[PDB]
């Protein structure tokens, strides 16, 4: 045998060391003492790590729901030796964290010997790459926080500081930052007063003022109340004789800075003359590191002060323009969109001498490459154009829109579609908006990729251009054209999309000739076997019917939507999704187009434009019936949305009883109110549920239209709510909550006390859908009928004997205690003195 | 006469028959909800209308069965057997200390007259027609929207204090029309489909048919 | 069956004092006797009225003090 | 033709006797068989399955007797006799109407059964013990 | 748990009388010297004024039921 | 520690409704006391069974549902059971061929009629009041008459005819209650040919 | 959300920053997630929009489009008067179908 013996999957042959003793069978006994359990507890995670999604959530229920019987001990020294496998997978990984935070809620306080353990795997998750792992290690990081208390945690994070290995160290670092987070800063603030005052090693005083950085990298302005007593720790430092341990201490003060914006200022004062000494005596990356605190202190200053500190920074920065290093040029980039964005560095003297050796220096090509160099050099060119002026900006990278590299068109598209988004347009003269014309069309039809920049940016700047666009119109479109014939299927894509763009720029330019020349061009162009093609024709075919009228277009709407139909049929989410939004705006704006007939064979046509999985698909297509609805009349879509209801699937019954509702509301009610009820007589179990659901979503959309339809279904839900199957008991519990805040304050308290009576002992019900439908319709009630109703049905289980009842019954009442409080005191009842104390309320009793 | 409306300080109105023939005084009906009655009045036979002690006024009709002949041991609900209804609940703000039902004009008619604790005395006067009842019950739904109070409190959250509110429409809220400028007057008179002096003099109309 | 008796609490011995020390073989059989004829009428020999306020009295000693305070 | 499959106000199944729900077509008609099923058939054959049956009509000689009928039968090669049983005519294959009397029926493995009407109410015992007897040997079957 | 400590008076599967009541005068209380006409009910009862019966009431609130048990 | 029912019962002011679990609780006088307070409703009665609340309802078959009568008086159910009857006997062919050529107007009935029978006929239903919970054999139980007044199915059963002549209509006991007198516990009642009017207290008899 | 139960909100005092709607999330109440009767604007504390967080979703964590609201039975029932609705942990869904 090598594989074991039953259903288990299958074991990877380097997975046979840790589920090593599932090949042999032990027939449970004369081997069994708690052994027999952990290797249960072995199969299990074989179950979870290897297995289908049924094994997988089957066996994460059955070790979630015995985590107290199986206990920490064999549980964690199975779980941890595994996730220290040198051959894990990234969706393992995964699972096992999971599988150690669904056990961090129920070994609460007996992770206490296991925190170092949990520690020495989960601590390089904060430092790996994707972001969801990061969130997967602060979680359970907090989580393990919140369980162990804070003492153990101090006692176990203590030697992880002059450890000798860096990963170690920083990982301990961002490990004290998010217990920090979790635990609150003054619960251990005495300790990092401990760690980074402590004189023996430089590395642990490296290590806490680490944690003091990442504690206000992590917690933004809720570092802000005990900002004085902790820059008081920091301040300690910059006067270290280890390089690190000032820069570190730079770096710290930079993201208090950062994270207290802008306020603490007061707080700041004591760390400004050690940082003016550094940044004047010295030179190296302690002058970076000086440098970005104090291009991260200044906005926080008043204006006379920060004119004082721009003014004499400026000269470093011009000298460091010149610098090789990267981390300078990522610190000065910073610094230098910090530096301008307040008053007292005018608009001359930065066009003279900060921008032409910025462009120099930092508009090359490789500072394109580096995301972190992308994105922090055009936010800050955004800013020197947004102190200096648009046109100063834009002329001098303009010419480069015309490069050959990708990423620095790229780049320079982004940087003008902020400028102007954020300037405007007013500022540029005719001599450039040709150069830019011309260069963002050779940057869109250029591109090899198929990001959204270029179409964002073509559509911002001839957006802000205005009117102004008029002869470059005849350039665009005869682009455009010749685009979409193309041996290439992108580039169809790239021009339809462009059109969508351009749209909304034509009518306001009175060109409505060149919108119906190409109105009637992308006619047929939606005949295409690409689908993500015939996508971006449909979105720019919705543009211009949205641009013009319906009824004054030129391939009309007689002949538009028939072509549409059969479109329809397409199982792909871009085609469908643009169709049914230019199929519902056509059928509630244009529905004396067709043949009326069309539109029956079209809404049977959307019931399975539902099973598709968008949520924006299937909440448009319930518009379209609501729209189709009120064109032809609410007595055939109805019968053809209940026929859909017995089709065995959710996401295909749900959103047709949102669909009922829908016609229910854009007609009047009554009209489908008769045969959604008769649907409840046919002996079916989701046509029942059907009709409970379409009435939750009807009473929920009509609100107080329902004083006329409540006696009609009171009669249905006091049936629904004496069957058996408990679908039915919680359909018509959030019925019954809907309808009793529809028809809050109109005196129908009558019809809600009688359903109050079959929904109440639903109460001791312990599926949670079920429980929770109750609950919201009690918490419903209250407002409808009053709290004193409800008061008088919690009382008397306030108190039973059995603890299964106390609770339900007490947090109902806490759901009305913080639901209304103060109308409660007239409700309370009257409750006699005992020996030792006075119960009586004597101030309401007395008379005058 | 033939009828005792005992007013508890705590619980509510407990309906009481005393017979000619023998000397008893049997309970026959009584109310669900606890009340703090300060005071009452009747209205009807059967309607008693009463204040109490937070600031609501209910008014409390018996069923139309009711039938009082009981003579003498489980009670429904603790209590006694043919419970009452209820058939207004309204917060007025002030411990309601006086309650009556007279004309307080004469070629008027009739309407509750309540005196409150805290100087003011109002009027709760009934709907002849639904037209009447229905306009006025559009107009205050309106005037929530348009017209909110000063405080943030809202006011179908106000008047729904302790109890919730029920067939009582607030014209303190209504009379409020007269008070906006003329662009939401005409909006919400528009949503009326009348002028805004037409809609004053109806406002204003039943106020000086009922009282001053 | 075993298992219908346990959970049933059948066959788990509780005994009426009042009908001559009757035995009962379960907790709800036995709040279901006190309203029975049986029952009743082993109250009526002792005089006491058949109301629900003796619903769950069983030593006589009780029952006729309890009688006593009506 | 089974007795006890319900089909409830939402189109499920249940068996009656068990109290049993069942959501398909195909979950009843696996409960039929099952532990719950069975006993519960057993709370609430293989010698039936195995007779031989040619259906052929014996030869009987009916004699009023005063102080009896006589059937020939052919070989059966078993140790059991011949057995008679006295039916009412209220249970038959087509049910028509003037049911009312009662036959006396005759049987034996191989071969077809035989009926005798009795209008009278009582004249003889129809008993097995008291007022049969089998000549084996020569395989003539007696009763009266 | 989390509810308790943060809104007061809620109250949980083994809340006794005595914390019930306590916590019904306090909301009582507070309700009393809210309300304006309460309190002006409160003032005609006696003869104290308005600033007599709101000292009187805040210094009830701290044990107004008894030493507790 | 936990007296016992007895105890508890001399103590409470109403030991009507004290049970065999009060005595069990965590806190007796006060459970007993709000208990017996005014208006309350009392816990359900499934909070100590076996059987999750309604999964007894097992075997049971029950009425699908009686539409409320205003709406039955609109022709729906008629023309909605015709048509799924209709529709019962449509193989997939003709299921998808008036998919792609539908026939409308199938039922298209009118909207003056709803309207007029959601607005004009609209019927207040039998409610109840607060205090009355659910139970699972709560509308089976419908057993909850008097004396002088006999039913139309009591006499159907009697073979005892309604009419007024006081005398040949009055019950079979008639005869008996004149030798023996009349009920030892019913002081006040009064039968017509005994000690009523025989023709004017025609209600065979009355408590007066 | 009340789909997944696992979400936890930030419940924190509630400040003057408008909450924020992602182009996947838009219509939605906060609490419910249900499309209808927008009534009262939503108040994000001032952690919950701080620098790289203002603008976003609050459901999501998504880039924000339009304006946040609470429902109409939210605000009548006085569910707009507890904290910042800004849900703060992602929590086994749209993690484990990054994963997949
Ligand atoms: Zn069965
Ligand atoms: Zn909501
Ligand atoms: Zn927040
Ligand atoms: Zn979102």
């Amino acid at each position: 045998n090598d594989q074991p013996s039953g259903n288990l999957p299958f074991l990877k042959p380097d997975d046979i060391q840790y589920f090593d003793k599932l090949l042999v069978d032990v027939d449970e006994s004369t081997l069994s003492p708690e052994e027999q359990k952990e290797r249960k507890i072995m199969k299990l995670l074989l179950k979870i790590k290897n297995g289908t999604p049924p094994m997988r959530k089957a066996a994460l229920r059955q070790i979630t729901d015995k985590a107290r019987e199986f206990g920490a001990g064999p549980l964690f020294n199975q779980i941890l030796p595994l996730l220290m496998s040198p051959t894990l997978e990234d969706q393992e990984r995964h699972l096992l964290v999971k599988v150690i935070d669904r056990i961090l809620y129920k070994l609460d306080d007996l992770v206490r010997p296991y925190v170092h353990k949990i520690l020495v795997v989960i601590e390089p998750l904060l430092i790996d790459e994707d972001y969801y792992a990061r969130v997967e290690g602060r979680e359970i990081i907090s989580n393990l926080a919140k369980a162990a208390g804070l003492a153990t945690m101090i006692s176990t994070m203590r030697p992880d500081i002059d450890n000798m290995d860096e990963y170690v160290r920083n990982t301990t670092a961002r490990a004290f930052a998010v217990v920090a987070s979790a635990l609150g800063i003054p619960s251990l603030l005495p300790f990092l007063k401990a760690v980074c005052k402590s004189k023996k090693s430089w590395q642990a005083r490296h290590t806490g003022i680490k944690i003091v950085q990442q504690i206000a990298i992590l917690m933004g302005c809720a570092i802000l109340p005990h900002l004085r007593s902790l820059v008081e720790i920091i301040e300690h430092g910059l006067v270290d004789e280890q390089q690190k341990v000032r820069t570190i201490s730079a770096l710290a003060i930079a993201a208090l800075a950062e994270a207290a914006t802008p306020y603490g200022i007061e707080s700041f004062d004591s760390v400004l003359k050690p940082l003016w000494k550094g940044i004047r005596q010295h030179r190296g990356k302690g002058l970076a590191a000086f440098l970005k605190a104090i291009g991260y202190l200044i906005p926080l200053m008043d204006a006379e002060y920060a004119n004082y500190y721009t003014r004499e920074v400026m000269l470093i920065l011009i000298r460091e323009f010149q610098s090789p290093d990267e981390e300078m040029k990522k610190i000065v980039l910073k610094v230098v969109k910090q530096c301008c964005g307040t008053d007292g560095v005018e608009a001359n003297y930065i066009k003279t001498e900060i921008l032409p050796p910025f462009f120099k220096h930092f508009w090359q090509h490789r500072m394109a490459l580096d995301r972190r160099n992308y994105r922090q050099l055009v936010d800050t060119t955004v800013e020197l154009a947004n102190k200096v002026g648009a046109a100063e900006i834009i002329s001098r990278i303009v010419d480069d829109l015309k490069d050959e590299a990708e990423q620095y068109r790229k780049m320079v598209m982004e940087t003008i579609e902020k400028i102007m988004g954020n300037l405007g347009a007013a500022d540029i003269d005719h001599k450039l908006e040709e150069q830019l014309i011309d260069g963002i069309l050779y940057a869109f039809q250029e591109q090899t990729t198929e990001d959204s920049v270029m179409l964002n940016g073509f559509g911002t700047v001839v957006n802000a251009l205005g009117k102004r666009v008029k002869p470059y119109l005849p350039q665009i479109c005869g682009t455009v054209l010749w685009r979409l014939n193309n041996k290439s299927a992108k580039v169809r894509q790239q021009a339809a999309d462009l059109i969508s763009r351009t749209a909304v720029v034509m009518k306001t330019c009175q060109e409505e000739k060149l919108m119906g020349h190409l109105g009637v061009v992308l006619y047929e162009y939606l005949g295409e076997e690409y689908p993500e093609v015939l996508g971006s024709i449909l979105g720019a075919l919705k543009a211009i019917v949205n641009v013009i009228g319906m009824h004054k277009m030129t391939p009309p709407i007689k002949d538009l939507l028939p072509r549409l139909t059969p479109i329809l049929k397409n199982r792909h989410e871009k085609v469908q999704e643009n169709c049914i939004d230019l199929v519902g705006r056509i059928a509630d704006r244009g529905a004396e187009y067709v043949s009326a007939r069309e539109w029956m064979r079209i809404c049977f046509e959307l019931l399975e434009l539902l099973k598709a999985h968008k949520k924006a698909i299937r909440r448009a297509t319930v518009n379209t019936f609501g729209y189709i609805a009120k064109a032809i009349g609410p007595h055939d879509v109805l019968a053809t949305l209940l026929n859909n209801l017995k089709v065995q699937e959710r996401q295909n019954r749900v959103c047709t009883t949102v669909a009922i509702a829908i016609v229910a509301e854009t007609c009047s009610p009554f009209t489908v109110l008769p045969a959604l009820m008769n649907e409840y007589r046919v002996p079916e179990l989701n046509v029942q549920n059907g009709v409970l659901k379409s009435l939750s979503f009807l009473f929920e959309y009509i609100g107080e239209m329902g004083k006329d339809y409540i006696y009609a279904v009171t009669p249905l839900l006091e049936d629904a709510l004496m069957d058996r199957d408990l679908v039915h008991r919680q359909t018509a519990s959030a019925v019954v909550q809907h309808m009793s805040l529809g028809v809050y304050g109109f005196g129908c308290e009558d019809s809600l006390n009688h359903l109050l009576n079959y929904v109440w002992p639903n109460v001791f019900e312990t599926s949670p859908h079920v429980i929770q439908a109750v609950m919201g319709a009690l918490e419903g009630l209250r407002v409808a009928i009053g709290p004193c109703r409800m008061l008088q049905y919690c009382l008397q289980g306030l108190f039973h004997p059995a603890r299964k009842v106390r609770d339900v019954y007490w947090k109902i009442y806490n759901s009305i205690y913080i639901g209304s409080q103060d109308a409660l005191i007239a409700h309370y009842p009257r409750i006699y003195n005992d020996d030792k104390n006075t119960y009586i309320r004597y101030e309401l009793d007395y008379i005058l | 006469g033939h009828r005792v409306i005992v007013s508890d300080v705590q619980e509510s109105f407990i309906w009481v028959r005393y017979k000619r023939n023998e000397n008893q005084l049997i309970i026959f009906a009584d109310d669900t909800y606890p009340r703090w009655v300060t005071t009452a009045s009747l209205l009807d036979y059967d309607t008693v209308a009463g204040a109490d002690k937070f600031g609501n006024i209910c008014v409390v009709r018996l069923p139309p069965n009711t039938n009082d002949e009981v003579d003498e041991d489980r009670g429904l609900l603790n209590g006694a057997s043919q419970k009452a209804e209820v058939i207004m609940n309204y917060h007025v703000g002030e411990t309601v200390l006086s309650l009556q039902k007279t004309t307080l004009i004469p070629g008027g008619s009739e309407s509750l007259v309540y005196t409150t604790l805290s100087g003011g005395i109002g009027i709760l006067v009934p709907f002849t027609s639904h037209e009447d009842h229905d306009f006025f019950q559009h107009v205050e739904m309106h005037l929530r929207s348009e017209h909110p109070p000063l405080c943030g409190r809202d006011h179908l959250s106000f008047r729904s204090y302790y109890f919730p509110v029920k067939n009582v429409i607030d014209g303190d809220l209504c009379e409020q029309f007269n008070s906006m400028e003329p662009n939401k007057q005409k909006n919400v008179s528009e949503e009326l489909d009348r002028t805004p002096p037409e809609v004053s003099k109806k406002l204003e109309d039943i106020r000086t048919r009922y009282a001053f | 069956p075993y298992w219908l008796y346990k959970l049933h609490g059948l066959n788990i011995n509780y005994n009426c004092e009042i009908c001559g020390n009757y035995t009962y073989r379960g907790p709800k059989a036995f709040q279901r006797h006190f309203a029975e004829w049986r029952h009743a009428h082993g109250m009526r020999c002792l005089g006491i009225p058949n109301t629900a306020h003796f619903a769950n009295v069983t030593q006589i000693e009780d029952a006729v003090s309890l009688w006593a305070k009506l | 033709k089974d007795p006890y499959f319900m089909k409830n106000h939402l189109g499920s199944y249940e068996c009656k006797l068990c109290l049993t729900l069942h959501n398909n077509e195909g979950s009843y008609l696996a409960h039929t068989q099952g532990k719950k099923h069975q006993t519960n058939l057993a709370r609430r054959v293989e010698v039936k399955k195995f007779v031989k049956i040619g259906r052929p009509g014996y030869k009987v000689t009916k004699q009023r007797d005063s102080e009896l009928f006589q059937i020939d039968y052919p070989e059966i090669a078993e140790g059991i006799m011949p057995r008679h049983r006295f039916m009412s005519a209220y249970e038959q294959r087509i049910e028509p109407p003037d049911r009312r009397w009662q036959y006396l029926l005759m049987a034996a493995e191989p071969y077809e059964t035989i009926a005798f009407k009795v209008p009278s109410r009582e004249i003889d015992k129809a008993e097995g013990k008291f007022w049969t007897h089998w000549n084996r040997e020569t395989k003539q079957f007696f009763l009266q | 748990e989390h509810l308790q400590s943060k809104y007061i008076g809620t109250g949980h599967a083994d809340t006794t009388k005595w914390e019930w009541l306590v916590n019904q005068h306090r909301d009582s209380y507070c309700s009393y010297m809210g309300h304006f006409d309460l309190l002006n009910y409160f003032a005609i009862a006696e003869n104290e004024s308005k600033a007599r019966v709101r000292f009187n009431l805040m210094e009830k609130m701290l044990q107004p039921c008894g030493p507790p048990a | 520690n936990r007296f016992t029912v007895a105890e508890l019962k001399q103590l409470v002011a109403r030991p009507d409704v004290v049970e065999m679990h009060d005595v069990t609780a965590q806190d007796p006088k006060l459970l007993v006391h709000l208990k017996a307070t005014r208006n309350s409703v009392p816990v359900p009665r499934h909070w100590c069974f076996k059987r999750k609340y309604l999964q007894g309802k097992r075997g049971i078959e029950k009425p699908p549902f009686e539409l409320p009568d205003f709406i039955k008086r609109t022709g729906i159910q008629e023309m909605r059971e015709a048509l799924q009857e209709k529709e019962e006997q449509k193989t997939m062919k003709s299921k998808m061929r008036e998919k792609v050529r539908p026939k409308m107007g199938k039922i298209d009935i009118d909207y003056q009629k709803l309207h007029d029978a959601f607005f004009k006929w609209q019927t207040k239903p039998k409610l109840t009041i607060h205090g009355d919970l659910y139970y699972e054999g709560k509308e089976f139980e419908t057993r909850l008459k008097k004396p002088g007044d006999l039913s139309d199915e009591l006499r159907i059963s009697l073979g005892m005819p309604v009419g007024p002549n006081a005398h040949k209509v009055p019950p079979p006991w008639l005869i008996a209650m004149q030798r023996y007198g009349p009920p030892p516990s019913y002081p006040n009642l009064k039968i017509p040919g005994l000690n009523s009017p025989i023709p004017e207290s025609c209600s065979f008899g009355y408590h007066a | 959300a009340k789909h997944h139960p696992d979400l936890i909100f930030c419940r924190k005092q509630a400040g003057v920053a408008i909450g924020r709607l992602c182009e996947k999330c838009d219509g939605k109440c906060v609490i419910c997630d249900s499309y209808v009767r927008p009534c009262t604007l939503v108040r994000i504390c001032d952690e919950c929009n701080y620098g790289s967080y203002q603008g976003r979703c609050v459901i999501c964590g998504g880039p924000g489009v339009s304006d946040a609201y609470y429902c109409k039975e939210c605000t009548i029932q006085e569910k707009d008067r507890d904290g910042c609705p800004k849900i703060v942990n992602l929590g086994s869904s749209k993690t484990d179908l990054f994963y997949e």
